[PDB]
């Protein structure tokens, strides 16, 4: 329920403003959810030109997954404390969807964690 | 969970007697939040080992088991505890009891996005619902 | 240990107490494990093992 | 349809017959069962709720089959009771009265039956005032039944929560979980085993207008609420078929019929068990 | 009647089903304006199937399964217990012989 309050506001920017406010949604706290906004045609349209890395970071973070960002942690830009956990949350959203039960293996594999207790603690 | 971080500014505006230790070295204030993190443990944690709940409860190994102990045998806490696999148990769920809670959850979810729907397109809502009644 | 531990009617019923506590203490203990160990045990009651074993 | 359309059909040569033969005058154990209709259970829970704390008090109609008593109407008698009594001194005679003819008038043929009366807060049971009127009534008027009904309790406990009692006439000369449960002349009565019935056209609106538990079905899942229930009828039939063996050497008949119902019962909550699995579990593999 | 109940209840669920699914299809295509926020809660009601398919489960329910059976047999012992007692009775009350 705080994704139109940035929609509001991201109607008009464009360009590194727009990348900043993608940055600052992913951000953000208690947004899990980028449909709404990856649908506007200011971010549709950073597919062409330099900024298409906001998009692709935008996209993982709304049906990607954390493993999905292994292989192209490099190329994208770096996400911080609070994006990365936000994208473990969601990965760890998207296995809960597929499984009820889901072995401490898999999280442990799929987050990147070499602890048991940090997993937990992010759990 | 209450890490002790956010409770240095805390334990600074307490009155000096509510400051006092317990002859263990550990003072009023970081004690009823040890007890505070492992009853909330309790509801996130179908069950917990020594070694792990003091691990984020600061508490080494042993004053872990001895405060879960002690939260039970006066009914502040529900569970029982396993010395010999050093294992406190807090809520076991019977399955079938757990099968007709998700039933009336998925139930409850039909509704609500019905409910939706419903409140989203009602003309739609209506013409289907004659449609479908025929 | 010379005041109240003298006369023949505290110092011959006092063995029954130190055995009604401890009982209570055991029963305290106990009653949140499901597996819990002798010495364990031995080591909270700060009697040894054959004796808790005994109580 | 016709077969489940009886019982609200009233004839009056059969009730002559078993009025004018009078077999309950050598068999005191006659009376077994009272068949009450839902329209007569409504109105009396929602007449002894009225009244609150106040006892409150009315009469019934119906009429006798075998060994039955029926009851398809209830009363409503304008008594002004305190919290533990009621009189019905000059104005509830007068209005039974009344009501018999005005009820004649727009077609009821069943006659009056028995009274219901409310206990607030007291259980259900036939105190000594109860018993002595009713052994009155049954006296005077042969076939007759007293229904005692606790709105307090039914409405605590979420349960309809009503007796149906028959005493037994002055000198019948023929354990302790008796005493607590009833009252002190708990050995001058009898309760009848009590069953509610309804009619097509009531239960098709009923389920007409079933739209909102849906959900409370789909995951009932007896068997684990009514486990106790469930064991409670096993070890009572066990005695029951102790009994029957006894006297084998009908109640044997009986005891069949017991477990019959217990284990139709626990197969209808398998029943439920195995179309929710099919419902919600073999779906989506 | 006890299956006919379950029918009314199953009647129900169905309809709400066949309506969400039916306004799933329609937002699909052209039919009706999407709403995100309803697409992603009809995708978690499809994700909340199946219900509870662990084996701790499978275990209680054949283990219910087999008390309500063994409570049949019981029941059915009881019946035939009942029909040949009055089997054995008629044919003691016909063929009496002393």
């Amino acid at each position: 329920n705080l994704l139109e309050q940035f929609i509001l506001l991201a109607k008009g920017t464009s360009g590194s403003a727009l990348t900043a406010l993608i940055s600052q949604v992913l951000e953000a706290p208690g947004v899990y959810v980028f449909g709404e906004l990856l649908e506007l045609a200011n971010v549709q349209e950073l597919a062409e030109g330099a900024n298409a890395a906001y998009l692709q970071l935008l996209n993982l973070f709304a049906y990607g997954t954390y493993p999905d960002y292994i292989a192209n942690k490099e190329s994208l830009p770096e996400l911080s404390t609070a994006q990365q956990n936000k994208l473990k949350h969601l990965t760890i959203v998207s296995l809960a969807s597929r499984m009820k039960c889901i072995p401490y293996s898999v999280l442990l594999k799929d987050l990147e964690m070499r602890n048991l207790r940090e997993l937990e603690d992010l759990i | 969970i209450i890490r002790g971080n956010q409770l240095q500014e805390f334990a600074a505006m307490l009155m000096p007697h509510q400051k006092a230790t317990t002859a263990d070295g550990s003072s009023i204030l970081d004690r009823a939040v040890i007890e505070h993190n492992l009853l909330s443990a309790s509801k996130l944690y179908n069950n917990i080992t020594f070694e792990e709940l003091g691990a984020l409860l600061e508490i080494p190994a042993a004053k872990a088991e001895k405060i879960a102990s002690q939260m039970i045998t006066e009914g502040r806490m529900n569970g029982f505890i396993d010395q010999i696999d050093g294992i406190v148990h807090f809520e076991t769920r019977e399955a079938l009891p757990t099968w007709d809670k998700q039933i009336q959850s998925l139930c409850f979810q039909v509704n609500n996005l019905l409910e939706k729907i419903s409140q989203t397109a009602p003309e739609w809502t209506a013409q289907a619902m004659e449609a479908q009644m025929a | 240990h010379s005041n109240i531990m003298d006369d023949p009617f505290i110092r011959e019923h006092i063995e029954e107490l130190l055995r009604n506590i401890r009982t209570q203490v055991l029963i305290k203990l106990i009653k949140p494990y499901t597996r819990i160990h002798i010495p364990f045990i031995s080591k909270e009651l700060n009697i040894d093992v054959a004796d808790v074993e005994s109580l | 349809a016709q077969s489940i359309d009886e019982i609200y059909k009233y004839d009056k040569k059969q009730q002559q017959e078993i009025l004018a033969a009078k077999p309950w005058t050598k068999d005191h154990h006659y009376f077994k069962y009272c068949k009450i209709s839902a329209l007569a259970l409504l109105k009396m829970v929602m007449h002894a709720r009225s009244g609150g704390n106040l006892a409150v008090m009315g009469l019934m109609l119906g009429k006798v089959d075998g060994e039955t008593m029926i009851i398809m109407d209830s009363f409503a008698l304008p008594v002004e009771g305190t919290e533990t009594r009621v009189n019905a001194q000059a104005a509830a005679y007068e209005y039974m009265a009344a009501y018999i003819e005005n009820a004649k008038q727009v077609g009821r043929l069943e006659n009056a039956i028995g009274w219901y009366h409310s206990h607030p807060g007291y259980g259900c049971w036939l105190s000594g005032i109860n018993v002595s009127t009713q052994m009155l009534n049954q006296q005077f008027q042969e076939p007759f039944v007293a229904v005692v009904i606790d709105p307090t309790r039914t409405i605590s406990a979420g349960k309809v929560n009503l007796g149906a009692f028959r005493t037994y006439p002055k000198g019948y000369k023929p354990p302790l979980n008796k005493i607590e449960d009833f009252g002190v002349h708990c050995k001058q009565y009898y309760a009848l085993e009590v069953s509610y019935f309804k009619s097509s056209l009531d239960r098709k609106l009923l389920e007409l207008l079933w739209n909102k538990y849906w959900v409370n079905t789909l995951s009932s899942s007896s068997l684990l609420t009514n486990a106790d229930y469930t064991t409670g009828q096993v070890f009572d039939l066990s005695e029951k078929l102790e009994q029957s063996e006894a006297q084998l050497g009908d109640k044997l008949a009986k005891a069949t019929r017991d477990s019959c119902k217990t284990t139709i019962e626990a197969i209808h909550g398998l029943m439920s068990q195995v179309i929710k699995d099919k419902l919600f579990n073999q779906i989506n593999i | 009647e006890h299956l006919i109940a379950q029918h009314s209840a199953i009647k129900m669920l169905h309809s709400r089903v066949k309506l969400i699914l039916e306004y799933v299809k329609a937002s699909e295509a052209g039919e009706v304006p999407f709403n995100h926020e309803i697409l992603r809660e009809a995708y978690a009601l499809c994700h909340c199937l199946p219900v509870l398919s662990t084996d701790k489960f499978k275990t209680d329910f054949y283990d219910q399964c087999n008390d309500v059976g063994l409570m049949a047999y019981l029941g059915t012992i009881t019946k035939t217990c009942n029909t040949m007692n009055q089997f054995v009775n008629k044919f003691n009350v016909l063929y009496d012989r002393q």
